[PDB]
């Protein structure tokens, strides 16, 4: 079981438990009429980011295990921005990366305007 | 030549292979035998070992009678995949081979009251779990269990051709056994149970002991040798510090290298061998002379009766106790 | 009456196109299954994997092969199932797997009257297992097999385990050398890729490593070497052959005893607790060493200070080593 | 109906002739790769190559499969693809390759109504990958894998990257110990042999190699051996015996060390920074035992030059260790 | 002009029935044999196995085959031998093997106009050799293949090697690195199983070690340890600390030798002769440190003893040892 | 699309693939060339190498002739299964791959002349007898011969199908070599007789030479600081016997390992290497230092001025002689 804790511009996802099990971290964002669309995802240990299009070279994310992190950093905003935001724990072997069904432990949303 | 042909051609005429012979009317009866040529080397680490046989099934189809000018057809071996066969398969195999060097190693017989002989050639890898206890003193049944994969009991029974101690037949030249020697083997059939229904098994346990000579000139003598290297320090004066200390830092090495090699071709069990056992009593021997030695250093240069003491004592006390030791091991392993 | 069932059988196969799955451009065919492990066999650090013998069972109904007439179950020659549509299933963790196939390929084929398709196979498979070594040998693994559909999407076919909670059978029974199987999980979902969304069976297990290889081969001889390196306190101080001898031995012995350990494992970048027990008793010897090469240094001049250090030292060390081993037999238990 | 989409694929078929590519005699036939990487297995220096394991997904349009009058796309069974025509594409730098067969062959074909064939397999590789190991253990590395079409030239056949730099998916998933992937390139080219011109598409990462295993199992038993062999300078000069076990114990383990460490390695014939390091260690301890040598010879009629000598070592020798550290790592890093 | 030999081709397979024998029904075909041996791999202890690459001729006549009005030998397509009848030799002590294809199956198929076929195959082979170590490295072997028919006996069978004791080619310019051969032997008889009698061809060859390996290897490093622990000898009984090294030295490293040694071979429970050598070289080393030990015990109140004692082993030890070697040497050579 | 599958549904209407072209009118004769894109590892303890091969045939077929719009047809490998090739094999090959990944890695073209072009891509471990007196300072001419298994030189014969120099061809990045240098390639033909008559055979040797480098800092260098360490011991004082003692014993224990550890790579040949000289020479300088040592320490007490001369004097004689040595047998073994 992994627990996942949303803080936080910059939103921080700080995760506890069986992160073995769960080795990557992904982004996702839902507008108010749209369905959750991908961000970012981030490996715990090889630090291999991947990034969706409409956020490339303006946001970032970043990994500690010191205390089992995960940083985005928001920069250049946009009107086209303000979405309910989620951190999420995927499966070694839970498929695709771009898919929000693939991930089982959901953070809490955070709201950014 | 033309009359076995159209004898052939008549057998296959309407031939349906999906099919057992006797299907919805009676259970199809398989008789087995088992020729060893040779039973190959058995592997501790994998607990595993290879065999290889002639395995032997005969059995009764009603459609492949026939009249003709002889009364076998000892054919080639190509007929066996156009008629049905037996679906055998070994329970505890692990990864077996159907030779078929220079051609498939196999042999079909027909009689013609529709009797088949159907006879190959295999190379079986079978699991053998092994208690290792009483390593390297330890007897092991090594089991090979056989039967049909698709047919249950209701339809497709096997039986010893023969009495069933006399259908499993070892060649008297056919060993390639290293570390363990056969003494048998016991014959039996059973019933198993599985989700898909009842099917009938035939089971062989062979009987190896393992022989012991390897392990008496690698790992009993080395030890023994070095608990002796070390008592000899008992005899060295009581200003030889640095030899004796010598002695006793050589022989503890010695014992620690020893017991790390013990195990190098066994699997990691979590319990401890008879080896172990005996490794263990030489180490604390060994460590015993060496503390010996340190509590007559500390007393040299101020009680040297009492060192003078300790050290006649223990001339004496260590040997005797390494051999009473020894005694009772040995008495109680080989004596099992 | 062979007969009829060659005939009733013949007609089944007539016109059937294997190209097309059952209830092709209709509803998804459900398929059920159920495995009995046979055995686990050998499970490896440095490979990071697992073999695996099981009797694997897919159950699914095709009312092209329904038949009437006949009141009995059909098993048929398992050749047939070249001739039928059969789920094209696979195992995504796997590294390599074979059907066995002596004396023949360890293949059933099962008709029912209803239409009912059992198709039973004999695997031994390879598979992958990540595994989690920072708290080698107290360690505990989770080691899955992940069941999928290679071409149908959930649209063409949905798998089950048949049984709930039974489906999987004999784990029990499985005894591992180094291992014991706590629990045994069995979980369904879907999964989505690039070209679609597909069915998803897991099965895991999860295995605790027992200590007892361990203590016989890695921390019993790390101690004995310690507790050894303390005799050099108990011999005078002006033996420096002898007490350098002590010192050289142990330092070596601690070496050989790590290589050893290493030699077993992969190489991984981060430090185990086997490995911070041995770099404990490492300190420990070295400072031995070292407590030896100070009161050699002093006791020229000051005598009194170095008989002072060494009765010191026959004490201190004994209850240091017992507290570091307090200290990490219970933070590791 | 299965009738009716049974007739249309018998229709596809019919007349199809496998041995003619699709535009046979006209303008070459667009190919279009994706690969989806499921895992890396290992990294071999001593067989300088790397298995890696995939799935592969070829596109393409055939005319002559083109059907109407069914607005659905056919997911048929694998097996249909011993009836068409596919690539010829091949791995030229890898050494051994399956696909994977249980429980059938994993591959996967799907048409579409305009003719548009999606081909996949799933595929593990062993792949040829020299390495440069002159910065060992500090080293990086680039392993590539080569995609080539082998009887089709460009006249016939073209390969393009579907997606561009999004062809490429899972570098996440790959889990190495001894490596993490830094980057991954898409590269696309023609490569000219005596038959003709050929496409070729190319995929390579970078490994950088961690350096923690090495850390801990190579540099520090090597640094802790020099720092033992220091301990000679504070022992009285009297004791010979005692001074030359430990520079003796040094110097050998030493050179235990490097032949341990090389024997593990292809014998390649260059020297590597472990090689250097260890290089640099072994002429510290061996200098530290030739200073004890001079002391012993010197000191029976020098006694305050020798003691001078072994004053200054204390000092002299960590300082230089220090030195050398600092260089080694500076450059190195 | 292929068109008639084309016609006579198809003529001859027309009413061919590959399911019978030649002369089925009536006395037995006979098969002659020659064997062209080219290399023999790997004979290896640990596996009790040898490896053998051969071209593999069988000679017979089918009557169904003659053909007439071509003045030809004709060699055909290997896979004619596909549509021919072709004798089911297998070989009993056979673990692995395989008939080399590449580039295509090395397999040759000639016919004769009165039908006599020859039938080529170009096989590698490992091949059981159980062998006696007990006089190892000394040793001599003999290892042998069985070609025998597996379902034929010998009423419908025989075999025989064609042309006497010239039948197997190949054997005198074999080159093998630890071994050379002495002799080879042919040998034709039957063997009788629960089934029938079947004819039985057997090809045995005599391997005789080469020493300079082991000399260079085994016996010199003993042998120079051994000579190392007389140098006690000549060391004064006062120096403790030196010849307790010294014998120590000697006595654990001889030890070392053996179990080393014991470890490249299979764990065989007797005794070979090379550890019958290294078991009197630890004789001879723990003597030499027995006596050390004796004269350490009484060099107080009878140091005139002691120093006979050291005199009279200068001479006892080595004259000994080279009657020890004299007695071994003529004993196994 | 439809006249080219009427084409070669004319070209194998009524052939026959069991018949080579030209059957009892002439010969066939096969072009062949190579062209190697990886010169794979050299293997001395099987004394075998590796290598990746384009292996192009090139033959003439009067039955399939043709006319139409395209002059070549480049066809599916399929292809090649319906007529006739040749069966050509690899004398000296122990276990050869061809390709299959993703498909046959084979290619067929057919001219309208009757040309055919055949190619296939293969791996190839081949036999490379070693002689290794002068290791690690040797060199090889590894041989690879190819022929027509079946059919004798009256009826297939093979030719290189430009020059023979310029018929194989290596790629310039194609070396997997570690140790060793592809200096360069000799191809040539000839005929060979067996039982079964003429054979027309090919060869090519690649010339390879070992690189040192790897035994220098491996075996040399540790030999000659072992003997340095050994020559260190002459300079302590003749009190300090101990010293001079376990100087003596550890640099003979570890020449001793050393001798142990150098053959590994090896195959067990039954003669000694030029590393096998230096490791004897090295031995016996060890062995000699200790003597020395042995000596001095016996004539200490009754003759001092002896052993110090005799110190003194070895202090000169054992460097210089261990450089002589060393200058000879470089000398000797680099300018062979
Ligand atoms: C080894 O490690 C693996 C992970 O790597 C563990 O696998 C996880 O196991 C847990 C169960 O312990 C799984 O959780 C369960 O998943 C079920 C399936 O979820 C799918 O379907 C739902 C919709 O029905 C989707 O929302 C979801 O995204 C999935 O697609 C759920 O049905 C289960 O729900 C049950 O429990 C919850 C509370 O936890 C209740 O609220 C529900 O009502 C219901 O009772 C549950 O969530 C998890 O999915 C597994 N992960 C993976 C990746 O497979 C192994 O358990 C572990 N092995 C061992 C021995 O511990
Ligand atoms: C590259 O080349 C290798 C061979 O060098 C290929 O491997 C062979 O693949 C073929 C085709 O799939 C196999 O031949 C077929 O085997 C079927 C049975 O397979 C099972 O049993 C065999 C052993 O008997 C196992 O090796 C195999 O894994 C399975 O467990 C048969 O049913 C097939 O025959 C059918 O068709 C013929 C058509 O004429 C009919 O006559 C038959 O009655 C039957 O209907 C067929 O024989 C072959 O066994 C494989 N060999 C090996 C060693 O694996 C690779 O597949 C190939 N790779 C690529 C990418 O092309
Ligand atoms: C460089 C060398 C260094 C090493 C040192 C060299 C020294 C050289 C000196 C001598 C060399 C001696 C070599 C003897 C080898 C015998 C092997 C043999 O034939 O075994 C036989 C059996 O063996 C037994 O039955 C005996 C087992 C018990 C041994 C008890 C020892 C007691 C020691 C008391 C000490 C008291 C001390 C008290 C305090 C002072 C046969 O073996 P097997 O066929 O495998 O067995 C069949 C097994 N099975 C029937 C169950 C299947
Ligand atoms: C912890 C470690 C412990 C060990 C000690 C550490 C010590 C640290 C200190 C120093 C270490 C120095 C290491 C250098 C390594 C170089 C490697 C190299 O590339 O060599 C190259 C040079 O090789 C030649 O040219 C071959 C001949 C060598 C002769 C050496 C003579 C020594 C004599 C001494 C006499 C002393 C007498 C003293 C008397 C008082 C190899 O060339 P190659 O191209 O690879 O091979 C040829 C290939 N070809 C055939 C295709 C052309
Ligand atoms: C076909 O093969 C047969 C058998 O080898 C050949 O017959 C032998 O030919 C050699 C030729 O030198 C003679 O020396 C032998 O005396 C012949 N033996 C027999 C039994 O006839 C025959 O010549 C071959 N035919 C052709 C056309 O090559
Ligand atoms: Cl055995
Ligand atoms: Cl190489």
């Amino acid at each position: 079981q992994v627990q996942l804790v949303e803080s936080g511009l910059r939103l921080s996802c700080a995760a506890s438990g069986h992160t073995f099990n769960y080795p990557i971290m992904g982004w996702f964002r839902q507008a108010p009429g749209k369905e959750r669309e991908f961000v970012g995802a981030i490996s715990w240990s090889g630090g291999s980011t991947s990034y969706a299009d409409s956020v490339k070279d303006r946001f970032t994310i970043s990994r500690d295990n010191a205390k089992n992190t995960v940083y985005l950093e928001m920069n250049n905003l946009k009107p086209e921005d303000t979405a309910v935001y989620y951190c999420a724990a995927k499966g070694r072997y839970s498929g695709g990366l771009y898919y929000p069904t693939n991930y089982d432990y959901w953070g809490q949303g955070t709201q950014v305007t | 030549t033309t009359v076995f042909t159209r004898i052939l051609d008549r057998l296959l005429d309407g031939y349906d292979n999906r099919l057992r012979p006797g299907l919805g009317e009676r259970v199809t009866e398989v008789k087995t035998d088992i020729f060893v040529t040779s039973f190959g080397p058995v592997s501790d680490h994998d607990m595993e070992y290879t065999i290889d046989v002639f395995f032997r099934q005969s059995w009764k189809d009603e459609r492949l009678k026939f009249k003709g000018p002889m009364t076998v057809l000892r054919l080639n071996n190509l007929m066996a995949s156009k008629i049905w066969t037996p679906d055998t398969f070994f329970h505890n195999g692990k990864k077996s081979v159907a030779h078929n060097m220079t051609m498939p190693n196999k042999l079909l017989r027909i009689t013609e009251d529709g009797t088949l002989l159907y006879t190959m050639r295999l190379t079986v890898r079978a699991e053998c779990p092994m208690h290792l206890e009483d390593f390297p003193m330890d007897a092991h049944a090594c089991p090979l269990k056989f039967g049909s994969y698709a047919y249950t009991r209701a339809e497709v029974v096997y039986e010893w051709t023969r009495e069933p101690a006399r259908s499993v037949v070892v060649a008297e030249d056919g060993s390639r056994l290293n570390q363990y020697d056969l003494l048998g083997q016991t014959v039996d059939s059973g019933i198993v149970q599985s989700s898909t229904g009842e099917y009938v098994v035939m089971t062989t346990h062979f009987h190896l002991k393992r022989k012991i000579g390897y392990f008496v000139i690698q790992t009993y003598l080395p030890c023994i040798m070095t608990v002796i290297l070390s008592q000899v320090s008992f005899w060295l004066n009581r200003e030889s510090v640095p030899a004796r200390t010598v002695f006793g830092v050589t022989t503890v090495l010695t014992m620690t290298t020893l017991s790390i090699s013990a195990r190098n071709s066994l699997p990691k069990v979590a319990y401890a061998t008879a080896m172990d056992w005996f490794i263990a009593v030489c180490y604390a021997f060994v460590f015993s002379a060496l503390i010996e030695f340190a509590t007559v250093n500390y007393f040299t240069k101020s009680q040297p009766a009492r060192a003078a003491k300790i050290d006649r004592l223990s001339r004496i006390a260590f040997p005797l106790l390494f051999g009473i030791f020894n005694l009772v091991y040995w008495a109680t392993y080989l004596n099992r | 009456n062979m007969s009829f069932v060659k005939e009733t059988v013949d007609k089944l196969l007539k016109g059937y196109d294997i190209r097309l799955r059952p209830d092709f451009g209709g509803p998804p065919v459900c398929v059920g299954m159920n495995i009995d492990i046979a055995s686990i066999d050998m499970v490896s650090e440095v490979n990071m994997d697992y073999t695996l013998t099981m009797y694997f069972q897919q159950y699914w109904r095709d009312k092209r092969l329904a038949y009437s007439g006949i009141p009995l179950n059909l098993t048929l020659d398992n050749r047939v199932a070249d001739q039928l549509w059969v789920p094209d299933t696979y195992f995504l963790n796997d590294k390599k797997s074979f059907v066995h196939g002596v004396t023949v390929k360890n293949r059933m084929i099962r008709l029912h009257p209803d239409g009912t398709v059992l198709y039973g196979l004999r695997i031994t498979t390879t598979a992958a297992c990540m595994m989690d070594l920072r708290r080698y040998p107290l360690d505990e693994q989770n080691c899955t097999l992940e069941i999928e559909s290679y071409g149908y999407t959930t649209d063409d076919i949905e798998f089950y385990w048949r049984g709930g909670d039974k489906a999987v059978t004999g784990v029990e029974r499985i005894e591992l050398p180094q291992f014991s199987i706590v629990e045994h999980r069995l979980v369904s979902r879907n999964v989505v890729f690039a070209t679609g969304a597909y069915p998803r069976l897991s099965l895991s297990f999860r295995l605790k490593r027992n200590i007892g290889y361990f203590i016989l081969q890695t921390y019993m001889p790390s101690i004995l070497i310690t507790i050894l390196s303390w005799v050099s306190f108990w011999i005078n101080y002006d033996a420096s052959a002898a007490r350098v001898a002590l010192g050289i031995t142990t330092v070596l012995t601690m070496t050989t005893i790590n290589t050893h350990l290493r030699e077993t494992l992969p190489k991984i970048p981060y430090v185990k607790a086997i490995d911070m027990y041995l770099m404990g008793c490492f300190v420990f010897v070295f400072l031995a060493l070292l407590e030896y090469a100070f009161v050699n240094y002093i006791f020229f001049s000051q005598p009194a200070r170095a008989a002072a250090i060494d009765r010191w030292s026959r004490i201190v060390f004994p209850f240091t080593f017992s507290l570091f081993n307090l200290v990490y037999w219970l933070y590791y238990v």
